[PDB]
């Protein structure tokens, strides 16, 4: 329905999305709200049929598969902690539709 | 999933005052950036106002800064334009706007977009 964050570590958040299949354009954008200040991390533009993704950053890693479609950053560092919110938006075809995830906290530290 | 209704909008006289409720139907909170637009008679979609949630900081369009000021209390969970000293060139349908995006580029002037979640608009009339 919305965006699924998701956390690897023992470092990165991972959005996940599960696209209608009307669907054949989608963009999953990662934002970060840190120090007073929202960013964007990264976007990536997803194809589905065509199974092919344009990422908008090359810090972020896309990735896609014939339903699913997945959005990651990697190796996380301790200046990368902040809220880490997924949104998701259906391009085409009409109607457009998004969905905006309430953030998760991530804290980073280094020894 | 957010939804917008807008109200207050009406017939006022040139140089009066109006206040614009906007009733967010979601969950908005500080990452969210919530902004007013207005479409002219002719003119596409000009941006009047936005607000950046989280902070205080908010934007003005050179045209309505010093008379118009944007508006919000998390308690109601509704966005308000308080319109002062109206003319023949705020008349016009103003759109209540929400949407997570960069901080620069909400308060930047340049938000615009066809993207976001938007109001059904409300009709302000004020001239003669």
């Amino acid at each position: 329905h919305v965006a699924q964050p998701a956390v690897v570590l023992a470092a990165s958040f991972v959005c996940e999305y599960a696209s209608p299949g009307k669907a054949t354009e989608v963009r999953v954008t990662v934002l970060r709200q840190a120090d007073s200040q929202v960013t964007e991390v990264c976007a990536a533009t997803y194809m589905m049929g065509n199974e092919l993704t344009f990422l908008d950053d090359s810090i972020c890693t896309g990735t896609s598969s014939g339903n699913q479609v997945n959005l990651t950053i990697q190796g996380l560092r301790a200046m990368d902690t902040g809220l880490y919110i997924c949104k998701v938006e259906l391009m085409y075809p009409p109607p457009y539709y998004l969905g905006i995830g309430n953030g998760t906290q991530i804290y980073v530290i280094d020894p | 999933q957010v939804q917008l209704v807008e109200s207050g909008g009406g017939l006022v006289q040139p140089g009066g005052s109006l206040r614009l409720s906007c009733a967010a139907s979601g969950y908005i909170y500080s990452a969210y950036c919530m902004g007013w637009f207005r479409q002219a008679p002719g003119k596409g979609l000009e941006g009047v106002a936005a607000i950046y949630i989280g902070g205080g900081s908010t934007y003005y369009a050179d045209s309505v800064k010093g008379r118009f000021t944007i508006s919000r209390d998390n308690s109601k969970n509704t966005l308000y334009l308080q319109m002062n000293s109206l003319r023949a060139e705020d008349t016009a349908v103003y759109y209540c706007a929400a949407d997570v995006i960069p901080t620069e580029t909400c308060l930047g002037g340049s938000w615009s977009g066809p993207f976001g979640y938007w109001g059904q608009g409300t009709l302000v009339t004020v001239s003669s």
